[PDB]
RNA sequence: UUCCCC
RNA sequence: GGGAAUGGGAUUUUAAAAUCCC
RNA sequence: UUCCCC
RNA sequence: GGGAAUGGGAUUUUAAAAUCCC
């Protein structure tokens, strides 16, 4: 049928409108149409007094024209700007007195966790301008919703609402992405709610440096980015895909629930925001590193590597001198690269499937505790950033810990986490169960390099052979203070060490 | 429930110019890139012997001219949105519209883009006798 | 007279017993009624066919008998078995189409996680006994319940299912308590449960042992405990409470979400039995710690307090001696018990809420970063088992880390552990976002008594007169294992020692 | 749905030894702890005229005795468990049982406290005579 | 007839 | 309260209907 | 509203 | 085409209705 529900008109009277007044063709009333057209009439005066609810159901955001940016985008891009991704929800009340036929925006939930309850407001046609104005409105008649019960009295006026959510977006937003992701499930009414504080347009830059325009203000015609959109009541070209079309059966819960435990509480549109977020997040990230697909950097990405380097290539060097094992493991390395070339011990290399390494030396090794207990019975094995279910008593382990989110460590599905430092790793959840064998690694530093000269050093960590005497030169001096900040970078980004319980400082002390 | 008011053909322009900052210059640059312009809008029947002028109470046609009602003309009326007159009152609602013929296809546009002469009434361009 | 709802026919056959087989005297038919009494009609023969369903439904269990324990107890008794607490909670089925008016369990849910599906079964009158067969059951009308859909597919037998039953509860509690006690919220539905798998009587003792009976067999006529209850099908005099009858009113979800955000996903029985006992232990221990109370030493918990008292004295002792602080401030601590008294150092005692002695023996202190971070600029700040927002810089910390479970500490409520030793103290949630001015305290041993004294000791962690020799005597060398062994007891229990981050062993060292 | 079959002056006992391991122990217990006995139990309008037999598949009552049905004085059908039978089933169901005037206040533990004498089909002590 | 959303 | 959808092909007869197969 | 049978 | 069914309880008000819990 040649009708659509968008601008549908949800009053009671069961007239239409004047001819002079009514804003399409099937708006006028039957009594002007003649011959498909329409006659003036002198016997019906128009109405001035009426009030008349007009549904904002049924967008449509399929528009190409030429300047103007797309705001549902393809999976690829969503890919790429994972940063970005916010989930979104609202849950509705029913319009009831004056007007039947449509829905209201009554709870808008994000994936940050907030719930903002909102007056129901809505547009009404009056005969001089439509009115932006408060309706009366009822719960959906259902036991699912009817924690909705109190919160038609809990609302606040949408003024305050899109300005509050503004502000969210901005402080959840402005260290990760120059731009907001709406992680929707279904769309329909998530773009009727969008349509009270989004607005669209030709690409901008913010009034106050040369970022992307992210906020837009109609207090006065001012557009800002995340940083700057203090007083900001708009949301300004955002993007969005829907997860729905990604081809699924059922509802929400029944599709999030088959990947994850962690996440719950249907019919709250928070909960469902972090839903809608945790299975986009598993549809998309949680099959294997893609190293094709590179994200931009944002923070200390870069101390970060190199500080897990250096205390790699340390840590190592150490331990191989300690006690003097005759033959290493080397168990997930990508490449066939020993971390200390100088070694005089013999590296043996393994791992499940290597990042395409033209050394096929590496052994194949899909590790599990049960199964491979005596695999490697002798000599120090080495675990870095690998994740396994429990390791054996000579290990040296780096663990990443999924519990420490920060602006490279996104949340993740089914307690997981989405780490994004130069590629998107996602990594299972953090047990310490599997750390039964080992102990904590301390805190030193190592070097055995000649050296040659504001309080000096004065510590019992630094292992050196300029230690032995009464006082230790400036260029060890520098050398732990800058060992010790890398240290304690790698441990601030979430990083965990773990070495065999007889490891101990003193046999270093007898390297010298 | 209620009534639908609106065709499928005008669901992209009508959901596109609802979310745009400036809907003028929305509409425009959609016309612009291959669109089609705003259907079902209301067209009078008359005798085409009225004065002329560009919005009457009553249907006031020229020859050349055929006549709308006002509401379906104004591109803020079909899209529900805020009008930047002053005021926030409409000039075309409530009024009848005259749109030359070879312009009738696109009578949203030609009432975002012309305007009137104050001491004649009528289009700037299309009648007005005066300039 | 009145009627009760208990074993109530169920049967869709419209008329009633004969005199020789009704049950009661509401069940015989009409027929044979006559001046409050019955007769012999000869000519009528009696039903030999007839299978009617029995409502479990209306349970009262307010007997009261010398020799047999009741199975509600109050909430003060059950405060001092909450080592016992198991919440649980049920989904019901209908039954249909050959009987109506009663509801049968399908899915029993348990605060430990597990969920078991049993068939719908029920118990209907047969004329020779009473028959535990399987019967005709939908699942119940309703949006919310159409995840109880597939679950009537994949039910087991019952005798199956009190078997699973016992196995879990032995599991979970033979380390724990002498008993179990049932949290619920409504105990009607619970009960009618309860008869599937539960057996009351006497006060037993188990076969094989002297502690308390907790199962038993019918298929030897015996009784165990949770240690020997291998095998058995029946649970034997169990405890519960109903958090309902407490004064809440609503339901379960709507009281529960007011004071935790860890816990959701309504109508699944293992969900809804940890909100419950959730919402008990948040009504029983959050508001304060109650010294009145003690508990069961069930094991290792001496030790414990005995590692902890000793790492405290060292590390203070250790401290003190190192950088000389001019006060120290034992923030959280009622009682004025110096675990150094030679140090020179004066000493301030805080609480954190007013105690009932009235003496000005020490200073209200309701410690917050944001209120309270420059009163205590100088000097070292003693944070002993005390949780804060934020700790100063200039800090010795012990705190418990609540994600760390185990017999001694148990789940608690918003994301918190409820810590049993002794006492039971409720802990809040762990983060390690408290601690951004300190660092982790490294593992050390101090000696500052005389050295008058069977491997030779080779650690250089033993900061002791010895130690700059050959080898470490004896005495020192068996000390000092005694201290790693309390030390890696300490640190196993969850306890997480921080310390300033200026902190270093070698000022120690110059004290010899 | 469904039709009542009990009253609430028994909504204690029922449940009480519907749970326990020993029912007829669990009854003898609770009548001795000041409890009331089960009722609305069966009973018939006869002559009182009958031979006297304790179990009978008609109301046979003597002068000295009161007839009544037989599920209703079985503890294990008033209670709806498991007959303590090797084959499970009740000798008191479908018949009538005649419990003498001085006990007819409880005739469940009547039942349960007392036995039939073999030879006679009597009450043992009530009414047999053998020895 | 069926599904999704509220 | 809002909304969507009801597969593919062949043959015959007068775009539609019927039949048949998947 | 749902199911069974044809 | 034939047929069946739509759970349990508490409270209040005037058998019925409403509210609440499961
Ligand atoms: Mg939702
Ligand atoms: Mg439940
Ligand atoms: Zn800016
Ligand atoms: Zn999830
Ligand atoms: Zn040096
Ligand atoms: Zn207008
Ligand atoms: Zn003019
Ligand atoms: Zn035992
Ligand atoms: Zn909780
Ligand atoms: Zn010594
Ligand atoms: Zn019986
Ligand atoms: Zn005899």
């Amino acid at each position: 049928e040649n009708v659509t529900g968008l601008f549908k008109d949800c009053s009671k009277v069961i007239t239409g409108l004047h001819p002079t007044q009514a804003p399409t063709h099937l708006s006028v009333d039957t009594k002007f149409k003649t011959e498909g057209l329409c006659v003036d009439i002198p016997g019906i005066p128009k109405d001035m007094t009426y009030r008349r609810l007009i549904s904002m159901m049924g967008f449509k955001m399929n528009y190409q024209v030429n300047g103007y940016p797309n705001m549902f985008i393809t999976r690829e891009e969503a890919i790429r700007h994972v940063r970005a991704w916010i989930g979104f929800d609202v849950e509705g009340c029913h319009a009831t007195r004056e007007a039947v036929g449509t829905n209201l925006p009554l709870q808008l939930g994000f994936s940050t966790g907030v719930n903002l309850v909102a007056v129901p407001t809505g547009y009404v046609d009056t005969p001089n301008n439509t009115d932006f104005s408060r309706v009366s409105a009822k719960p959906p008649p259902g036991d699912q919703f009817k924690h909705l019960i109190p919160l038609m009295y809990k609302g606040l006026p949408w003024n305050v609402v899109r300005i509050k959510i503004v502000q969210m977006l901005s402080d959840t937003l402005k260290n990760l992405s120059d731009r907001v992701v709406f992680v929707l499930w279904a769309h329909g009414f998530a773009l009727t709610s969008m349509k009270y504080f989004v607005k669209i347009g030709p690409e901008r830059t913010c009034c106050l440096c040369d970022r992307r325009a992210t906020c837009f203000s109609t207090a006065s015609d001012t557009y800002a980015c995340w940083h700057h959109s203090i007083g900001f009541d708009y949301v300004y070209n955002p993007f969005m895909i829907d997860v729905q079309q990604w081809g699924f059966t059922g509802n929400l819960q029944s599709n999030h629930d088959l990947y994850c435990q962690v996440h719950g509480n249907a019919h709250v549109a928070s909960c469902d925001a972090i839903m809608t977020r945790c299975l986009a997040v598993h549809e998309c990230f949680v099959k294997r590193v893609d190293w094709t697909i590179e994200y931009p950097i944002i923070g200390d990405e870069l101390k970060i590597n190199a500080a897990c380097r250096k205390v790699q290539h340390m840590v190592v060097k150490a331990a191989l001198l300690a006690d003097k094992f005759p033959v290493l493991h080397d168990i997930g390395n990508p490449k066939a690269i020993k971390c200390v070339p100088q070694a005089d011990v013999e590296w043996k290399f393994y791992d499940a499937q290597p990042c395409s390494d033209k050394a096929y030396k590496i052994e194949e090794l899909f590790y599990s505790y049960a199964t491979h207990s005596d695999k490697f019975t002798d000599g120090v094995c080495l675990f870095w950033n690998c994740n396994v279910d429990r390791y054996p008593a000579n290990s040296i382990v780096c663990r990443f810990d999924t519990r420490v989110l920060s602006n490279l460590n996104l949340p993740g599905c089914d307690g997981g986490s989405l780490y994004v430092n130069k590629h998107a790793f996602h990594t299972p959840a953090f047990d310490k169960s599997a750390f039964v064998n080992l102990k904590q690694l301390p805190f030193f530093y190592y070097s055995d390099s000649p050296c040659e000269s504001y309080v000096p050093l004065k510590s019992a960590t630094c292992i050196t052979r300029c230690n032995l005497g009464g006082a230790v030169c400036r260029h060890h001096a520098n050398e732990y203070r800058l060992y010790l900040d890398a240290y304690n970078m790698m441990i601030s980004a979430g990083f965990s060490l773990w070495v065999y319980k007889q490891f101990d400082t003193y046999n270093l002390w007898n390297t010298f | 429930a209620g009534n639908a008011t609106e065709v499928p053909a005008n669901s992209t322009v009508l959901s596109f110019c609802a979310f745009a900052v400036d809907a003028a210059k929305a509409y425009k640059d959609y016309l612009a890139s291959g669109g089609q312009p705003i259907t079902n809008c209301v067209k009078m029947l008359c005798t085409h012997t009225g004065t002329g002028q560009a919005i009457t109470v009553t249907p006031e046609a020229n020859m050349d001219q055929e006549s709308f009602g006002g509401a379906s003309c104004c591109l803020y009326c079909r899209c529900h949105i805020d009008h930047p007159n002053p005021k926030g009152f409409c000039d075309l609602k409530g009024k009848y519209v005259q749109i030359p013929t070879t312009c009738a296809n696109d009578p949203v546009g030609f009432t975002l883009k012309n305007t009137v002469c104050t001491v004649c009434g009528m289009w700037k361009g299309y009648g007005c006798s005066c300039d």
